[PDB]
């Protein structure tokens, strides 16, 4: 039986809302910056992007 | 900025999730939920709002503007900020902080605040000592949760969650400390109030309990509080405990493998637990329930904070 | 321009010492406290200011707040790249010390954390349990039962 | 720290946005349609010394590989200090 | 004689330069040249003060040369 | 090893609490008053300790891995921790009375004072502004619950109440200097502070962190040993609060500290530029001393007051840091701390009386007349009459000031002492000869407060007899230094 | 890192430096068996004459076991170390010269 | 009273170092 | 800048020193401005800390935190006492 | 493992970097004394220079407390 | 030697303040305090000792003459 | 990325091979630092050390620089970090440097 599905469908519309949490903030961050997210973005990759960005000149 | 992104969705969340709750709980029941307002109940949500929204007043009163009519907002908003270092997919995370947990503990701190608040502003003995009830009791399985979290903190090296998400690529630490897990949903269950743990919720008690002056925003803000509070301690039982958006890694030809859509299941998983657990046991009376959160699930958590210390220290698993 | 924002913590640690109603005593009591967690987030101490944030506005003036509401009163840097190869977030180089090499400042106030859980209970238990709900402590044999009153 | 302007926004914009959620309500729908509980302060100073040494297990967990053996011994004494405080307050009875 | 980040702190080096000196040295001077070393790391007050004088210099020239 | 005072009291007093709590809290055991019980074994653990402390003498220092991070014990943290579970154990014996008579089933004050001792034992040895700080404050913390403890009389709440406050804002001023010396120095052990404290003359070298910090550490001390400018308080701190209580944060604090600041003060920071404010403290600490217990009534706050002055009299002991000061200035703390056992003893003997002043006191020669014999010898001893240890105390100290050149502070010293010479033996005759006034009659003392009155009585009068064991320990402890 | 070496060490001579545990107090005088047995009596003792008056005399007595066990067997190690290492007496070092 | 060195040359290899496990 | 950092913890201080004596009569405010200048040097044991790029200035203000914590409890709690039933 | 491969990578460019930066520092280090013996002037200024050791020791020059926070 | 007789006076005035007649076996546990004076004065000795031993410490410190 | 510009994502990415080769001349920068950390007394060491991976990084664009291109086409699209493509950094040292 597939009856649960009409209760499983407010559960995916409230999914497919967390989706679109993850997402959203990340092909807008995806737009302002050319390159994803970088999670473990410790002191030596703000240095790295600092020389970086110096070298391109 | 992207903050709409991530709360936006997050209200049409809730929204759809007052919904959810009803129709889960009800199917559970033998009975459909909200099922004429929409083509299956889907526009209830919006239904319940725009009513709460065209509700006039019972009493005006918007002289008393900045005591009670911004603890709500205060509630709410901390509810929603910790959503920032939640991360649904790799690199997902708003604002990846590498002290992340830290800062979600932080976030509860706060709404103890946001909840003794509403209640003292509203000046009723008996709503008051209610909201102060409901305090101490979102904070005494807040010592349980933090514990449960620093077992889960052992496990992992730091407490970036983007971390504790990507230290599971081998087992989810749901498969070892699925004793914790329970314990860590059973305390969502219990900081948060939607529970078996609810006396401070008995179903007439909630209401004569968080604030006098309803006006319908406060009532509404107060659910929609309570409904992300519930996304978010859903959101963290699968990123600590499931696999933050790690798949099962089977690989499968059928399935490309999204993260944010395992993201989006794992939570689902729980929200519907929420649910179900809700419909299925009886209420613990608040005076069992703390009873419960420091003789049971306490020396339970420090338990296990020694055990996963200890199993992890002999053998160099760390 | 948030750096010198500090006049607010500033301010509001005038006002806790100047201010005759206890609400707003408490509400700038906290505020100081979020300025200065403020501050410990300048300075990069991210944990400190976690710490301050639970630590003192989610249970410090938690209390205050009890005691009022209840009981009314009435270009030429040179970073140096090596020392960045590996990062230590200030929760690491907390425990990397306070665990092991200055651990018995770290087992006082694990004392000093016993030491106010005594006192907390034989403080305010408030005769309410055994410290008096022992019994009335009444005895029959060491009665004269009212003959001679 | 480079990474919490982000929620420092973060605050500002949900304000901004629980703001617009108070203010929907009040636009429409216009012109036609016990002393003292003192368990209260003992669960209030338990929780923050409870909240006091989870503070303390947090740099003993994310740094246990460095500290290795010694400072887990130390924290297992720390705790078995805690433990004795927690047994103390369940005898007294204050967990009620 | 820690680290913010580990790494052997900023002058744990000045450090054990003024403590190998008071180590073998029978006199709290001439161990001094060393320990004016140490506060120089921990304060950098001769620095500041030699960078404030520059400053102090080129801005009395610049004021005497706009005001006149 | 080397913790093993420490390691003992504090699994001792966890054993006691556990065992006090468990009982206390039994329907078996019909919920029995564990005081007098967790206590015996409390003052045991104690003895047991002071057992474990005096016998490894050369095993104190066995290990390098407390030295340069947490603790160094030396002979002089060795013989005056023998002396703080002395006096602790003095202590406890005379509150067995308070136990008992005084109907409290708190037995967690036992375990509160254990481990307040243990955090005494790491003042003590405390060789760093981090542990200094952090065992000053677990005793302190002990003692603003065990002083708030009486909670029927609302006397003793705000006691107890302005106890924590003045407490709490003297670790604060304590701890804005450890922070001042620490910002302005990036050194907080002992052994580090004192390589940068050489030559620091801030009189003439100008170091104005570094000055302030040394400020508020020594004010957040005389604020805690209740020196004269900053005592603020300590009189309804001794009166308000039950008096074992007041025994206990009257005597074992000030040892406690006085030891600490022999080691930041003469060690971590050594030049005449300190030792100034301790003279003016001195001064005036002898002065209210003299002038106040000429003005007080309540035997307690005379007992306050007369503590306050003798701290004065300890002081010009370290307002010279010559080897003879500070031997002076232990002399001065074991004369005093063993006088104060004594006159607490005294006052706990006369349980009957409520907060009733010297009349109250009066009719001792006529009702126990020993127990007059005793308070007179020991009010004596305070005032320093020649044949008394008292007198020994103070006269060395005057002459520890007089070698170090300080000619004015041992006037001042002599005068007060004269002047609290003459109230003391007007009190004993008021006492002695007339004034019956109101013959309140006593409970009898027990044998614990017995033998220690006793005991210290015989060292009081027969201590000229042979001050040569006190004489060594104290000049060894300030060599050590 | 940690080490043995102490201050005012070695006033007698050494027989085993930093003696390991199961071995120092397998190094149990039949004095040190004696303050471990003298201390731990005292102990119960006094741990049964305190509790009489409460009523409790066996979990007192049991209790001031548990203490005086604790106290003189840190006080027996403690012999047996500065016996070992060079800190007491030492007479036991007929025990290595005959080993 | 020296008695900082001995422990510094003693432990500083292992940790809080600048440049050692660099190279 | 250390001193923007320090000489406003150090007036915070004063501030906490002040209501102090000023306040002998209330004693809520009291152990407000005991807190507070428990926080003045606590934020000034960090600031020193990252000044000085030393690490005993943040392991100090971590026990100062736990211990200033302790203390506002027992305050509290012998507060809470002295307001007797 | 994956760490310190990433951390074995960062430690073999770390020459690189550093050299680029010390070139780059010791460009600014030249233009700052050739700034300050221009500000100076050479008669009335600093009589030495650089003059920034303050004993047989070279730190990098001066700055705020924590920029990388 | 001395501590015997001061026992006995420490025990008999001990009795002498709890009102109790100077009447008892504790008089003779004094022999206690006589073991007492014996260890106090061979700590005297032993304590003699171990300053000269610290006084010809400082005398080789403090400049040794220069 | 274009030519050898020494950038973060080209650094970053042929690290493997600037351990194997180039490793003389950075243990020499670094036996040089650890000595002393003045930035001018291997001015000459930092040039050493600049030259040999300048010259590795032209040798390493000539040979495979399709595949050196794509590699740091992910280095500078996840930033340096390793895992997130796996198939990038085998394909770039199969094919010619390994
Ligand atoms: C509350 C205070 C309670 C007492 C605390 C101090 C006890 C220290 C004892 C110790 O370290 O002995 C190690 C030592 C190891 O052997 P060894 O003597 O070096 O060499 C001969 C051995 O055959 C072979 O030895 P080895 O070659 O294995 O060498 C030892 C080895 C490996 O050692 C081990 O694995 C054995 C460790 C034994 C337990 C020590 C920690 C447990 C006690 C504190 C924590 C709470 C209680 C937990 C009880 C669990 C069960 C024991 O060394 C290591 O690297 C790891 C251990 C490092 C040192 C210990 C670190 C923890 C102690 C420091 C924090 C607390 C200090 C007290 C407070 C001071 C300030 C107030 O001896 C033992 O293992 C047994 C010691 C006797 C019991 C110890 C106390 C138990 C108390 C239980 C109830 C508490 C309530
Ligand atoms: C020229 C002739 C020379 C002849 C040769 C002399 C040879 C030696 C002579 C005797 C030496 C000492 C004997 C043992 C100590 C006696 C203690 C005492 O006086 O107890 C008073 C005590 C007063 O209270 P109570 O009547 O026990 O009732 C309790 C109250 O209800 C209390 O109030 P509550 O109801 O609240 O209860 C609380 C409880 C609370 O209780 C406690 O917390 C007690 C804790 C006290 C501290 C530890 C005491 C036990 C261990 C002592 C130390 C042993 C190591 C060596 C000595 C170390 C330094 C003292 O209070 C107690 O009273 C508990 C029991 C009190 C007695 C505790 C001590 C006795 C047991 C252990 C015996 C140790 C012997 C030491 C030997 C000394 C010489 C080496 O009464 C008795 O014990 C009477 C019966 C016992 C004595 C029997 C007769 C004497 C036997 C030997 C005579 C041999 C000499 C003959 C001479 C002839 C010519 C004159
Ligand atoms: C260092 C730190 C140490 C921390 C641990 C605590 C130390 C002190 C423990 C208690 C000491 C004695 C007083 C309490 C009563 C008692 O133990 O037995 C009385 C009881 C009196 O009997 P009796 O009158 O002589 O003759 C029998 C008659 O039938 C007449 O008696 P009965 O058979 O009718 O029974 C009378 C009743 C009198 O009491 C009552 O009825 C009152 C109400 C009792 C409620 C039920 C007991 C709950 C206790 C456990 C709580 C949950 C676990 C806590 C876990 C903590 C974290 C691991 O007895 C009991 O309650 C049974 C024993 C209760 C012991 C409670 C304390 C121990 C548990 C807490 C441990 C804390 C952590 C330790 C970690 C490991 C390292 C030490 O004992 C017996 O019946 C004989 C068997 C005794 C076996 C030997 C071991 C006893 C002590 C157990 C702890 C062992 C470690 C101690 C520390 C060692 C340090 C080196
Ligand atoms: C514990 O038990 C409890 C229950 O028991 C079963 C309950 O039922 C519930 C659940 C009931 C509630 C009403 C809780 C509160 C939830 C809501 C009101 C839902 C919130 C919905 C929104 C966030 C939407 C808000 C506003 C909307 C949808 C309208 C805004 C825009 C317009 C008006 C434009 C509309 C026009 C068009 C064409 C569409 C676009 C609660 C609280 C409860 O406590
Ligand atoms: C630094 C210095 C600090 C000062 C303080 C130090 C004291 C430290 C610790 C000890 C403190 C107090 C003494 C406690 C004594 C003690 O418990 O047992 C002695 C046993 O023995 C003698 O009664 C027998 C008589 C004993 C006589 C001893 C003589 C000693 C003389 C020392 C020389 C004089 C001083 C020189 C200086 C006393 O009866 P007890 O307790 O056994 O047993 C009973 C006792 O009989 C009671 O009357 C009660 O029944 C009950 O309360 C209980 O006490």
């Amino acid at each position: 039986s597939l009856v649960w599905l009409e209760a499983m469908l407010p559960l995916g519309i409230i999914g497919g809302m967390l989706c679109i949490m993850g997402n959203s903030q990340y092909y807008i961050h995806k737009a302002y910056h050319g390159r994803p997210k970088h999670i473990g973005h410790d002191e030596w990759d703000v240095a790295m992007e600092r020389r970086d960005k110096k070298v391109v000149e | 900025a992207e903050i709409l992104g991530i709360i936006l969705p997050l209200l049409l969340g809730v929204a759809f999730l007052v919904l959810a709750e009803r129709k889960v709980m009800a199917f559970v029941q033998r009975r459909k939920g909200p099922d004429v307002v929409g083509s299956f109940g889907l526009l209830q949500p919006l239904a319940d709002g725009l009513k709460l929204i065209l509700k006039e007043p019972i009493s005006p009163s918007s002289a008393n503007f900045f005591l009670f009519r911004m603890a709500p907002v205060a509630t709410f908003m901390l509810s929603l900020v910790a959503w920032a270092v939640v991360p649904f997919d790799y690199g997902m995370v708003l604002s990846d902080l590498n002290i992340g947990l830290l800062y979600l503990f932080a976030i509860s701190s706060l709404g103890v605040y946001g909840i003794i608040i509403a209640g003292w502003s509203s000046n009723s003995k008996y709503a008051f000592l209610g909201a102060l009830r409901s305090a101490a009791q979102m904070v005494s399985y807040e010592v349980s949760i933090g514990l449960i979290l620093i077992t889960v903190l052992i496990c992992v090296g730091s407490c970036n969650l983007s971390e504790i998400v990507m230290a599971q690529k081998q087992i989810w630490f749901g498969i070892p400390l699925f004793p914790v897990l329970v314990m860590f949903f059973i305390s969502c269950l219990a900081e948060t109030n939607r529970a078996p743990f609810d006396l401070p919720e008995a179903e007439a008690e909630l209401v004569a309990g968080y604030n006098v002056e309803y006006s319908s925003m406060g009532f509404a803000l107060f659910f929609l509080g309570e409904y992300a509070n519930m996304i978010l301690m859903s959101g963290l039982c699968t990123l600590f405990f499931l696999g933050g958006w790690l798949p099962i890694l089977d690989l499968p030809i059928f399935k490309k493998i999204p993260g944010s859509i395992w993201f989006s299941i794992k939570v689902l998983f729980f929200l519907f637990l929420y649910i179900w657990v809700r419909a299925a046991f009886p209420r613990y009376r608040y005076d069992q329930l703390m009873g419960l959160g420091w003789k049971v699930f306490l020396p339970l958590s420090l338990a296990w904070v020694v055990s996963v210390s200890g199993l992890l220290v002999t053998f160099q698993w760390l | 321009i948030l750096s010198v924002l500090s006049s607010l913590a500033l301010v509001s640690g005038l006002m806790v010492v100047r201010a005759k109603n206890p609400v707003h005593s408490v509400l700038f009591f906290i505020l100081v406290f979020c300025d200065t967690s403020g501050l410990l987030l300048l300075l990069g101490l991210d944990f400190f200011a976690m710490i301050f944030l639970v630590v003192y506005i989610g249970a410090i003036a938690v209390l205050f707040l009890f005691v009022v509401m209840m009981f009314h009163i009435q270009s030429l840097r040179y970073t140096v790249y090596a020392g960045k190869v590996r990062s230590w977030t200030n929760l690491e180089t907390l425990g990397n010390l306070l665990y092991t090499y200055y651990f018995v400042w770290f087992l006082v106030p694990s004392l000093i954390l016993l030491v106010a859980m005594i006192g907390a209970i034989v403080l305010t238990m408030h005769r309410t349990t055994k410290v008096k709900r022992q019994d009335v402590f009444r005895r029959n044999a060491i009665d004269f039962r009212r003959t001679i009153m | 720290m480079l990474e919490f302007a982000p929620i420092f926004i973060y605050l500002v914009i949900s304000l901004l946005v629980s703001l617009i959620l108070l203010g929907v309500p009040f636009l429409f729908a216009s012109n036609s349609s016990s002393r003292f509980d003192i368990r209260f302060y003992l669960v209030s100073i338990l929780f923050l010394i409870f909240d006091l040494e989870v503070t303390f297990f947090f740099p003993w967990a994310v740094s246990l590989n460095k500290i290795d053996l010694f400072g887990f011994w130390s924290m297992m004494a720390f705790l078995f200090i805690l433990t004795i405080g927690f047994l103390y307050e369940w005898k007294r009875g204050a967990l009620d | 004689g820690w680290g913010i980040t580990g790494n052997k702190g900023r002058c744990y080096d000045f450090w054990m330069d003024f403590s190998e000196c008071m180590s073998h040295c029978r006199e709290p001077k001439d161990c001094t040249l060393l320990r004016e070393d140490y506060l120089e790391c921990l304060h950098h007050s001769k620095e500041f003060q030699r960078r404030n004088r520059i400053y102090k210099e080129e801005q009395r020239k610049l004021r005497a040369a706009s005001r006149k | 090893l080397a913790v093993f005072p420490e390691i003992f009291i504090i699994n001792a007093t966890f054993i006691l609490l556990i065992h006090g709590v468990v009982f206390s809290t039994s329907k078996k055991y019909d919920y029995p008053p564990l005081a007098s019980n967790v206590g015996w074994l409390g003052l045991l653990s104690v003895l047991i300790t002071l057992l474990l402390l005096a016998a490894g003498a050369p095993l104190l220092t066995i290990a390098h891995l407390f030295w340069n991070n947490l603790f160094r014990r030396d002979n002089f943290t060795y013989f005056c921790q023998i002396f703080l579970l002395l006096s602790t154990a003095g202590t406890i014996s005379m509150c067995f009375d308070f136990f008992d008579q005084e109907r409290f089933d708190a037995f967690e004050f036992i375990v509160l004072i254990l481990l307040s001792t243990c955090g005494m034992l790491f003042m003590i040895s405390a060789y760093d502004l981090i542990a200094m700080y952090l065992a000053i404050e677990l005793q302190s913390l002990c003692f603003y619950v065990i002083a708030a403890s009486k909670r029927k009389s609302e006397f003793s709440t705000e006691a107890g109440l302005k106890y924590l406050i003045l407490g709490a804002f003297s670790s604060g001023i304590l701890l804005f200097g450890c922070s001042m010396i620490y910002g302005s120095t990036g050194a907080t052990h002992f052994d580090q502070l004192a390589k940068i404290l050489t030559g620091y003359e801030i009189t003439g070298a100008r170091s104005s962190g570094i000055f302030m910090g040394i400020l508020f550490i020594a004010v957040g001390f005389l604020f805690k040993i209740t020196a004269v400018p900053f005592h603020m308080w300590a009189p309804d701190i001794y009166e308000g609060s039950p008096t074992p209580v007041t025994a206990f944060l009257s005597i074992a604090p000030k040892i406690s500290i006085f030891a600490n600041i022999l080691r930041v003060f003469i060690y971590g920071s050594y030049g005449a530029t300190l030792q100034q404010i301790f003279f003016f403290c001195s001064i005036a600490s002898m002065i209210l001393g003299a002038l106040a217990a000429m003005a007080q009534t309540k035997v307690k706050r005379l007992l306050a007051y007369s503590s306050i002055g003798h701290v004065g009299y300890i002081c010009i002991g370290f307002s010279c840091g010559t080897i003879e000061g500070i031997q002076s200035l232990l002399i001065g703390i074991f004369i005093y701390a063993l006088m104060t056992m004594d006159a607490f003893a005294i006052v706990l003997a006369l349980r009957q009386t409520r907060v009733k002043y010297i009349a109250d006191l009066g009719a001792l020669a006529k009702t126990n007349p020993i127990l007059a014999i005793t308070f007179s010898i020991t009010m004596f001893s305070y005032a320093g009459i020649p044949p008394l240890a008292g007198f020994c105390s103070k006269f060395y100290l005057f002459f520890a000031a007089l070698g170090c050149g300080a000619y004015f502070l041992a006037l001042v010293g002599v005068v007060t002492s004269v002047i609290g010479c003459f109230y003391y033996i007007r009190l004993v005759k008021r006492m002695f000869f007339d004034t019956p006034r109101t013959w309140i009659l006593y409970e009898p003392m027990d044998r614990n407060k017995s033998l220690l009155l006793a005991m210290t009585s015989f060292f009081i009068t027969l201590f000229l007899l042979y001050p040569s064991p006190l004489f060594s320990v104290t000049h060894q402890m300030a060599l050590s230094l | 890192n940690t080490d043995i070496t102490a201050l005012e060490k070695a006033q007698y001579p050494v027989v085993d430096r930093n003696p390991a545990f199961t071995k120092v107090v397998g190094n149990f005088s039949t004095l040190d068996y004696l303050r471990f047995s003298t201390i731990t009596g005292i102990s119960v003792t006094v741990g049964y004459l305190s509790g009489i008056k409460p009523g409790i005399k066996g979990p007192s007595m049991v209790t001031g076991g548990l203490i005086g066990l604790m106290g003189g067997f840190m006080y027996a190690y403690q012999n047996s170390a500065g016996r070992l290492m060079g800190f007491f007496p030492n007479d036991g070092e007929v025990a290595s010269y005959q080993k | 009273p020296y008695g900082f060195w001995t422990f510094e040359r003693h432990n500083a290899q292992l940790r809080w170092d600048p440049q050692i496990s660099q190279v | 800048d250390l001193i923007k950092y320090f000489t406003f913890s150090m007036i915070i201080f004063i501030l906490g020193i002040w209501g102090i004596l000023l306040n002998r009569r209330n004693i809520l405010i009291m152990l407000m401005s005991i807190e507070l200048m428990l926080l003045a040097v606590n934020s000034n044991f960090l600031v020193f800390s990252v000044s000085l790029d030393d690490m005993m200035g943040q392991v100090f203000a971590l026990l100062v935190l736990t211990v200033a914590a302790a203390e506002s409890a027992i305050g509290l709690a012998i507060f809470v006492i002295t307001f007797r039933v | 493992a994956l760490k310190e491969e990433k951390y074995a990578a960062r430690r073999t460019i770390l020459p690189i970097l550093q050299a680029e930066e010390d070139e780059r520092f010791v460009s600014e280090w030249k233009k700052y004394l050739e700034y300050e013996a221009d500000v100076m002037k050479d008669v009335p200024g600093w009589k030495v220079g650089e003059n920034v050791y303050n004993s047989g020791r070279w730190m990098p020059p001066a700055t705020g407390e924590l920029r990388p926070d | 030697m001395v501590g015997a007789l001061l026992g006995l006076g420490t025990q008999m005035y001990s009795n002498a303040l709890r009102k109790l007649p100077y009447m008892r076996h504790p008089w003779e546990h004094v022999v206690g305090m006589g073991l007492g004076a014996v260890f106090a004065n061979q700590l005297v000795k032993w304590d003699v000792k171990l300053k000269e031993d610290l006084d010809v410490m400082l005398a080789k410190a403090r400049a040794a003459n220069e | 990325t274009g030519n050898p510009i020494p950038t973060s994502a080209v650094l970053t990415a042929s690290a493997k091979h600037i351990g194997m080769r180039c490793m003389p001349e950075n243990v020499a920068f670094l036996k040089c630092k650890k000595n002393d950390p003045n930035p001018e007394k291997c001015l000459d060491k930092g040039r050493d050390v600049t030259r040999c991976v300048l010259g590795l990084l032209k040798d390493l664009h000539q040979k495979c620089q399709k595949e050196m291109d794509d590699y740091v086409g992910c280095m500078y699209y996840y930033t340096n970090e390793f895992d997130l493509c796996r198939k990038e950094q085998e394909a770039f040292e199969k094919v010619c440097p390994l």
